[PDB]
């Protein structure tokens, strides 16, 4: 069974640079039984390249494929906004049909420092047992960033989920939010609830903190 | 009482298309399965209800030495009881089948640089093939609900395509030249012996 | 125009079994190859299973034995038939038309959702982030499974601004989901905002409104 | 016209693999699909699988399916038959048979492979004189053997005057003690009249455990 | 999947005589391209590979006798020797071969049938270098006797013995057709000096009355 895989795995140009994703397989794969797709968050995948050069009908010339033996080659010569998403490559020689890993292809943009912001838990929640403190990290990029939770000035670990938006259509920024979970016992014990961020575009790192009882 | 025609099939300059494949009757001969069974030059060789040793002894009704080229990959479905894209469309054998199956790699001879497209295989058909039918139709395919009227296009695709053989290819995506042999008996006059 | 429409799919125990259909339009399905192809969470996509034109088919390892394909003309459709339903089946899964070396998958379909957990379906609790003293605001949706839901701000008025994250899964089992606006600080006690939540297996409509507190 | 060749006896303990060899000598063998025979000691034939060594096509009977592999290797002209995890219950002898079709008779057949699985390690004989009765036909003929106790694995060679007496000799078929170790027995019946003028010793020869021993026999003086 | 059966399972039949071996199918096993059967006979001599003997109902091998014939057609199939020599005994199979899984019969054994022999019965008691290590053989000796069927029964102290005696047959000796059985009774050395009298008592066809020979323990005989 013939394993294709691709690199990179994540890739970052800008609009109207070249991009140049591979594909090399576990076996020769003659150049005509190769088949690249690409997909977009939430779709389904759309047919590029039929044949390792073919465009599938309706796709622009600037999608060209290349390549033969075990390596493969997919390359978009100007890049426009709708061309970042996910791309991924295909064998049919055998039956087994076979995908390859997918290349996240991303923008680049200049380097966007974090609106933070933090919210306590409703009482409407507490009088239901549990206790959610939420951080908001708006339209930053890029999308490393760390935050850190502090009780009390005592850092929490095991305890807090995080989750990422996907580059916003307009800006090409990342949103962070950030829960701190837990219960209305615990949450009485402690006054003073931080959320401490650490990012490129902060010289040092941004705290936002409130206090236990509008406190 | 005179020799048999196997070296005209085997050793034929040009081997048909798997679609329209090629068929001898072989009769009023003696003929030496020996030269056969002893060779080095087959990669593949499955006999499939007699012994091909031991033939020397027998007679029959009609042979049929029947022969195409079909990808290494492929040969495999050149068998009782199989199934692709080879089996379903192209060449099928019944289930009841008394004969042999003779393969050898051939990517020096059915294999041109840019590319061999003379060699086809049917890869559209709306119902597989009969065992021993022949189909060479060249009508459009109507995958979709409208007709094509003889015009190619979207959901109108002509039903051959071409290996593309080149030699560059892996071992298994190279032209094998296929031959099969179909013994046959009959309550009539056996006419294709062996010798003594 | 051609399309090639899933229903099938949704929330089921192991050992389960489903029938995803793939019905047509302006493509027979008795005349094409027909694959199979699924998608699992995160991951990327995996073969599954292939009807040739002539009824002849081919299945993934992972599921030889389990998964079985057929169709209607008449309706011209295909269903495949799924038994003994284990967790890693969990996917979203598209069937496609392809034509080998004449193109390769040109037309596929929409996606039928198929997730296969024991877990009981549960609705949201929605809370909210209060602004304090540019502004943020929010809704917390909280404890809902199976997944998705929506939310839209001002019944769909409200649209710039809005960030609306992924579900993260928690501990519990069940899904949790936050969901914020950036707002003009001025406008606070002038406008009022409302997020609408909808989750779908629980029929769930909840309207929450935020305000500044005290 | 060719041959097949087989591997040698294989004597294993019980959870060990294995994996025995039958290689084909001779012009011809391209056609030749080979299959495996099991016969237990003393009951009859069982057709396990079938293989091609050109492709590895391989056919297993209903009864061995996943219990053993069949593979081959057409570079050499051989074809393996091999188990994960021997069980005592697989103590027989292997026959590797070729056709050369696939509804075919196997015309040409291997020599066998012995195989011995027990938890038993080697051990050689101990051999035990049976004498000649005080009671005896001092007229007519008398009866007189070796026994041959606990040894393993087989088998043992027993010959008589180091094959200088054949005629009239019994050498028995073994059993298999509860013990797991085998045990033989040996005679022959000679006049009554060389009870006292003939020296009569058993040969026994145990290659396993390289161990040769005579024992002489005589009647009990007592 | 195609059970076959052979009939019948010993089949002594004299020197010259006609020994005929039945096989039954379970399905037509005619192909009807060739509208031949596909059914093999084969023979087996004992520690011998087993020889191809008949390719198909009737087809002989090269380098067998003439004596050998294949006979029957649908799912009744039949091997016949015509005039059977000494040379021939053995274990016949029939093997189908119409389809994997391919199946073989359960196996005939054929001898030579001679006139019935009586047994010359012997018995020896242990010596004592095997009592020097722990346990007692009691050994039991039939020679050249016809049939093979023999029940030996062990007796201690007239005590019926049952689940402490083996036995062992020869091969058919080639000179005079005869068979030779040795039991032999294994039993501690305390369970060997409780009791005297030791007997093994032989029940043969030829035997007009069960043989005892037996031996007092201690005593020379
Ligand atoms: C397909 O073609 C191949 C090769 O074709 C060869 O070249 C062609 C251009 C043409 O000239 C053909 O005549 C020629 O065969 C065939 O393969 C060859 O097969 C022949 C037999 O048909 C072989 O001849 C043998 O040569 C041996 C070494 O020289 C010799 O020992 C052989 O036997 C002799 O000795 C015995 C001793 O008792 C005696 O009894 C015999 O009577 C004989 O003299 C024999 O002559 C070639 O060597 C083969 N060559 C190659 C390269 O394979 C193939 O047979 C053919 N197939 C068909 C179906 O026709």
């Amino acid at each position: 069974e013939i394993v294709l895989t691709q690199s990179p795995g994540t890739l970052s140009l800008s609009p109207g640079e070249r991009a140049t994703l591979s594909c090399r397989a576990s076996q020769s794969v003659p150049s005509s039984y190769l088949a690249w797709y690409q997909q977009k968050p939430g779709q389904a995948p759309r047919l590029l390249i039929y044949g390792a050069s073919s465009r599938a009908t309706g796709i622009p010339d600037r999608f060209s494929g290349s390549g033969s033996g075990t390596d493969f080659t997919l390359t978009i010569s100007r890049l426009e906004p709708e061309d970042f998403a996910v791309y991924y490559c295909q064998q049919y020689g055998s039956p087994m049909y076979t995908f390859g890993q997918g290349t996240k292809l991303e923008i680049k943009r200049t380097v966007a420092a974090p609106s933070v912001f933090i919210f306590p838990p409703s009482d409407e929640q507490l009088k239901s047992g549990t206790a959610s403190v939420v951080c908001l990290l708006n339209n930053f990029y890029p999308r490393e960033a760390k935050v850190q939770w502090k009780v009390d000035n005592a850092l929490q670990s095991g305890n807090s989920q995080e989750s990422v938006t996907e580059q916003d259509s307009k800006d090409s920024t990342y949103s962070l939010s950030s829960t701190l979970t837990l219960s209305k016992a615990d949450y009485e014990k402690h006054k003073v609830y931080a959320c401490e961020v650490t990012h490129q575009g902060l010289s040092s790192p941004v705290t936002k903190s409130f206090n236990r009882g509008e406190c | 009482t005179n020799l048999c025609p196997f070296g005209e099939v085997f050793n034929a300059t040009r081997f048909a298309s798997v679609y329209a494949w090629n068929r001898k009757r072989i009769s009023n001969c003696v003929a030496d399965y020996s030269v056969l069974y002893n060779s080095a030059s087959f990669s593949t060789f499955k006999c499939y209800g007699v012994s091909p040793t031991k033939l020397n002894d027998l007679c029959f009704t009609n042979v049929y030495a029947d022969s195409f080229v079909i990808r290494g990959d492929e040969v495999r479905q050149i068998a009782p009881g199989q199934t692709g894209k080879i089996a379903d469309y192209n060449y099928k054998l019944p289930d009841d089948f008394t004969g042999c199956v003779i393969a050898w790699n051939s990517n020096n001879l059915d294999s041109k640089v840019g590319g061999n497209y003379n060699y086809l295989y049917r890869l559209f058909r709306k119902s597989n093939l009969k065992p021993f039918e022949r189909d060479i139709s060249t009508e459009i395919y109507q995958a979709g609900s409208t007709p094509c009227n003889g015009v190619e296009g979207f959901n109108c695709y002509f039903p051959l395509q071409s290996y593309g053989f080149q030699p560059t290819n892996g071992v298994g995506y190279q032209p094998y030249r296929v031959v099969v042999l179909s013994f046959e008996l009959l309550h009539a006059p056996a006419t294709v012996c062996g010798p003594k | 125009e051609v399309q090639l429409v899933e229903s099938g799919g949704g929330l089921i125990q192991p050992g389960g079994s489903l029938r995803l259909s793939c019905a047509a339009s302006g493509i027979t399905v008795v005349r094409n190859y027909m694959t199979w192809v699924r998608q699992a969470p995160g991951k990327g996509l995996e073969w599954v299973s292939v009807i040739y034109s002539g009824g002849t088919t081919y299945y993934a390892d992972s599921v030889k034995g389990r998964f079985t394909i057929s169709r209607d003309n008449s309706k011209n459709t295909m269903y495949l038939q799924m038994n003994s339903l284990r967790a890693e089946d969990t996917a979203i899964y598209y069937c496609a038309r392809d034509l080998e070396v004449v193109g390769a998958m040109d037309v596929w379909g929409q996606g039928t959702t198929v997730t296969v957990s024991s877990a009981s379906t549960k609705g949201p609790s929605v809370f909210p982030l209060a602004p304090s003293s540019t502004a943020a605001l929010g809704c917390l949706v909280k404890d809902y499974f199976p997944e998705p839901v929506t939310v839209s701000w001002n019944s769909g008025a409200l649209t710039s601004g809005v960030h609306t994250f992924p579900a993260v899964l928690q501990s519990s089992g069940l899904y949790s989901l936050s969901s914020v606006v950036t707002v003009p600080s001025s406008s606070l006690g002038t406008q009022t905002y409302i997020c609408n939540v909808n989750h779908k297996p629980s029929n769930t409509k909840v309207d929450k409104r935020v305000e500044p507190k005290s």
